[PDB]
Protein backbone atom coordinates (compact mmCIF):
# COMPACT_ATOMS: atom_id res chain seq x y z
CA UNK A 1 0.00 0.00 0.00
CA UNK A 2 1.69 3.17 -1.29
CA UNK A 3 0.33 6.01 0.89
CA UNK A 4 0.34 8.11 -2.29
CA UNK A 5 -2.24 5.95 -4.08
CA UNK A 6 -4.51 8.24 -6.07
CA UNK A 7 -8.05 7.56 -4.90
CA UNK A 8 -11.17 8.69 -6.71
CA UNK A 9 -14.20 8.90 -4.43
CA UNK A 10 -17.42 8.92 -6.42
CA UNK A 11 -20.70 10.05 -4.84
CA UNK A 12 -23.47 12.50 -5.66
CA UNK A 13 -23.75 13.56 -2.02
CA UNK A 14 -20.85 15.92 -1.28
CA UNK A 15 -21.02 15.21 2.45
CA UNK A 16 -20.51 11.49 1.83
CA UNK A 17 -17.42 12.29 -0.23
CA UNK A 18 -16.11 14.57 2.52
CA UNK A 19 -16.55 11.84 5.14
CA UNK A 20 -14.75 9.29 2.94
CA UNK A 21 -11.95 11.73 2.20
CA UNK A 22 -11.44 12.03 5.96
CA UNK A 23 -11.57 8.33 6.71
CA UNK A 24 -8.88 7.86 4.06
CA UNK A 25 -6.82 10.75 5.46
CA UNK A 26 -7.11 9.10 8.86
CA UNK A 27 -5.75 5.87 7.41
CA UNK A 28 -2.93 7.87 5.81
CA UNK A 29 -4.12 8.24 2.21
CA UNK A 30 -3.99 11.89 1.24
CA UNK A 31 -4.24 11.61 -2.55
CA UNK A 32 -7.99 11.75 -2.89
CA UNK A 33 -9.90 13.26 -5.80
CA UNK A 34 -13.72 13.46 -6.07
CA UNK A 35 -16.40 12.94 -8.74
CA UNK A 36 -20.19 13.50 -8.56
CA UNK A 37 -21.33 10.55 -10.72
CA UNK A 38 -20.21 7.89 -13.18
CA UNK A 39 -19.83 10.31 -16.08
CA UNK A 40 -17.84 12.80 -14.03
CA UNK A 41 -15.76 9.93 -12.62
CA UNK A 42 -15.04 8.55 -16.09
CA UNK A 43 -13.98 11.99 -17.34
CA UNK A 44 -11.55 12.43 -14.44
CA UNK A 45 -10.12 8.93 -14.80
CA UNK A 46 -9.26 9.74 -18.45
CA UNK A 47 -6.32 11.79 -17.18
CA UNK A 48 -4.92 8.61 -15.64
CA UNK A 49 -2.81 8.55 -12.49
CA UNK A 50 -5.40 6.84 -10.27
CA UNK A 51 -4.97 3.55 -8.46
CA UNK A 52 -8.23 2.99 -6.62
CA UNK A 53 -11.87 3.99 -6.98
CA UNK A 54 -14.40 4.03 -4.14
CA UNK A 55 -17.82 4.42 -5.71
CA UNK A 56 -21.34 4.92 -4.43
CA UNK A 57 -24.26 2.87 -5.79
CA UNK A 58 -27.08 5.05 -7.15
CA UNK A 59 -26.15 8.29 -8.88
CA UNK A 60 -27.69 10.40 -11.67
CA UNK A 61 -26.29 10.26 -15.23
CA UNK A 62 -24.32 7.05 -14.64
CA UNK A 63 -24.78 4.81 -11.59
CA UNK A 64 -22.01 2.95 -9.77
CA UNK A 65 -22.76 -0.39 -11.37
CA UNK A 66 -22.47 1.11 -14.85
CA UNK A 67 -19.24 2.90 -13.87
CA UNK A 68 -17.87 -0.47 -12.75
CA UNK A 69 -18.89 -2.17 -15.97
CA UNK A 70 -17.46 0.65 -18.07
CA UNK A 71 -14.18 0.59 -16.14
CA UNK A 72 -13.98 -3.17 -16.52
CA UNK A 73 -14.57 -2.88 -20.27
CA UNK A 74 -11.97 -0.17 -20.85
CA UNK A 75 -8.45 -1.17 -21.85
CA UNK A 76 -6.26 1.04 -19.65
CA UNK A 77 -8.68 1.02 -16.71
CA UNK A 78 -9.85 -2.61 -16.60
CA UNK A 79 -7.40 -3.50 -13.81
CA UNK A 80 -8.43 -0.70 -11.46
CA UNK A 81 -9.70 -1.68 -8.00
CA UNK A 82 -13.28 -0.52 -7.46
CA UNK A 83 -14.83 -0.63 -4.00
CA UNK A 84 -18.62 -0.45 -4.28
CA UNK A 85 -20.50 1.43 -1.58
CA UNK A 86 -24.08 0.26 -1.13
CA UNK A 87 -26.67 1.48 1.37
CA UNK A 88 -28.32 -1.88 1.93
CA UNK A 89 -26.60 -5.25 2.31
CA UNK A 90 -29.10 -6.91 -0.07
CA UNK A 91 -27.91 -9.95 -1.99
CA UNK A 92 -29.08 -8.73 -5.41
CA UNK A 93 -26.80 -5.71 -5.08
CA UNK A 94 -23.92 -7.72 -3.60
CA UNK A 95 -24.17 -10.36 -6.34
CA UNK A 96 -24.47 -7.87 -9.19
CA UNK A 97 -21.38 -6.08 -7.86
CA UNK A 98 -19.43 -9.34 -7.79
CA UNK A 99 -20.63 -10.44 -11.24
CA UNK A 100 -19.65 -7.01 -12.55
CA UNK A 101 -16.09 -7.38 -11.25
CA UNK A 102 -15.99 -5.21 -8.11
CA UNK A 103 -13.04 -5.54 -5.77
CA UNK A 104 -15.38 -5.52 -2.79
CA UNK A 105 -18.30 -3.66 -1.30
CA UNK A 106 -18.95 -1.83 1.94
CA UNK A 107 -22.27 -0.72 3.39
CA UNK A 108 -22.61 2.87 4.51
CA UNK A 109 -22.33 4.38 6.94
CA UNK A 110 -19.02 2.70 7.72
CA UNK A 111 -16.25 3.36 10.19
CA UNK A 112 -12.58 3.99 9.50
CA UNK A 113 -11.90 0.46 10.77
CA UNK A 114 -14.42 -1.17 8.43
CA UNK A 115 -12.99 0.87 5.57
CA UNK A 116 -9.45 -0.13 6.51
CA UNK A 117 -10.40 -3.81 6.65
CA UNK A 118 -11.98 -3.72 3.19
CA UNK A 119 -8.98 -1.84 1.80
CA UNK A 120 -6.43 -4.17 3.42
CA UNK A 121 -8.10 -7.23 1.91
CA UNK A 122 -8.27 -5.68 -1.57
CA UNK A 123 -4.58 -4.71 -1.33
CA UNK A 124 -3.90 -8.26 -0.19
CA UNK A 125 -5.55 -9.87 -3.23
CA UNK A 126 -3.32 -7.71 -5.44
CA UNK A 127 -0.16 -7.78 -3.32
CA UNK A 128 0.04 -3.99 -3.57
CA UNK B 1 -29.68 -30.10 -1.53
CA UNK B 2 -26.09 -28.82 -1.75
CA UNK B 3 -23.12 -28.45 0.61
CA UNK B 4 -20.35 -25.87 0.58
CA UNK B 5 -16.81 -26.52 1.80
CA UNK B 6 -14.32 -23.68 2.25
CA UNK B 7 -10.74 -24.71 2.93
CA UNK B 8 -7.49 -22.99 3.96
CA UNK B 9 -9.29 -20.03 5.56
CA UNK B 10 -7.26 -17.57 7.64
CA UNK B 11 -7.89 -16.83 11.33
CA UNK B 12 -11.37 -15.36 11.75
CA UNK B 13 -11.79 -15.65 7.97
CA UNK B 14 -14.17 -18.53 8.78
CA UNK B 15 -16.60 -16.42 10.84
CA UNK B 16 -16.43 -13.64 8.25
CA UNK B 17 -17.50 -15.96 5.45
CA UNK B 18 -20.31 -17.35 7.57
CA UNK B 19 -21.96 -13.95 7.94
CA UNK B 20 -21.14 -13.31 4.29
CA UNK B 21 -23.08 -16.44 3.39
CA UNK B 22 -25.84 -15.29 5.74
CA UNK B 23 -26.65 -12.48 3.32
CA UNK B 24 -27.19 -14.66 0.26
CA UNK B 25 -28.97 -17.66 1.76
CA UNK B 26 -29.49 -19.64 4.96
CA UNK B 27 -26.95 -22.17 6.20
CA UNK B 28 -28.00 -25.32 8.08
CA UNK B 29 -25.22 -27.76 9.00
CA UNK B 30 -22.55 -25.24 9.98
CA UNK B 31 -19.19 -26.76 10.91
CA UNK B 32 -16.44 -24.35 11.89
CA UNK B 33 -12.98 -25.83 11.64
CA UNK B 34 -9.96 -23.75 12.65
CA UNK B 35 -9.29 -23.15 8.94
CA UNK B 36 -12.39 -24.58 7.27
CA UNK B 37 -16.11 -24.02 7.01
CA UNK B 38 -18.83 -26.25 5.63
CA UNK B 39 -22.58 -25.81 5.48
CA UNK B 40 -25.70 -27.01 3.74
CA UNK B 41 -27.33 -24.64 1.30
CA UNK B 42 -30.83 -24.90 -0.24
CA UNK B 43 -31.48 -24.35 -3.94
CA UNK B 44 -31.20 -20.54 -3.79
CA UNK B 45 -28.29 -18.61 -5.31
CA UNK B 46 -26.56 -20.39 -8.20
CA UNK B 47 -23.08 -21.66 -7.40
CA UNK B 48 -21.43 -19.00 -9.57
CA UNK B 49 -22.99 -16.16 -7.58
CA UNK B 50 -21.90 -17.67 -4.25
CA UNK B 51 -18.40 -18.07 -5.69
CA UNK B 52 -18.34 -14.56 -7.16
CA UNK B 53 -19.11 -12.94 -3.82
CA UNK B 54 -16.92 -15.27 -1.76
CA UNK B 55 -14.02 -14.34 -4.03
CA UNK B 56 -14.16 -10.86 -2.53
CA UNK B 57 -12.09 -12.60 0.18
CA UNK B 58 -10.93 -16.10 -0.75
CA UNK B 59 -9.78 -17.58 -4.06
CA UNK B 60 -11.99 -19.84 -6.19
CA UNK B 61 -9.67 -22.78 -5.45
CA UNK B 62 -10.75 -22.62 -1.79
CA UNK B 63 -14.43 -23.18 -2.58
CA UNK B 64 -16.01 -26.55 -3.35
CA UNK B 65 -19.61 -27.70 -3.60
CA UNK B 66 -20.90 -31.22 -2.97
CA UNK B 67 -24.27 -32.96 -3.21
CA UNK B 68 -25.97 -34.70 -0.31
CA UNK B 69 -28.91 -37.14 -0.27
CA UNK B 70 -31.86 -37.20 2.16
MN1 LIG C 1 -26.16 8.25 -4.14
Amino acid sequence: ADKELKFLVVDDFSTMRRIVRNLLKELGFNNVEEAEDGVDALNKLQAGGYGFVISDWNMPNMDGLELLKTIRADGAMSALPVLMVTAEAKKENIIAAAQAGASGYVVKPFTAATLEEKLNKIFEKLGM
Amino acid sequence: PRRIILSRLKAGEVDLLEEELGHLTTLTDVVKGADSLSAILPGDIAEDDITAVLCFVIEADQITFETVEV
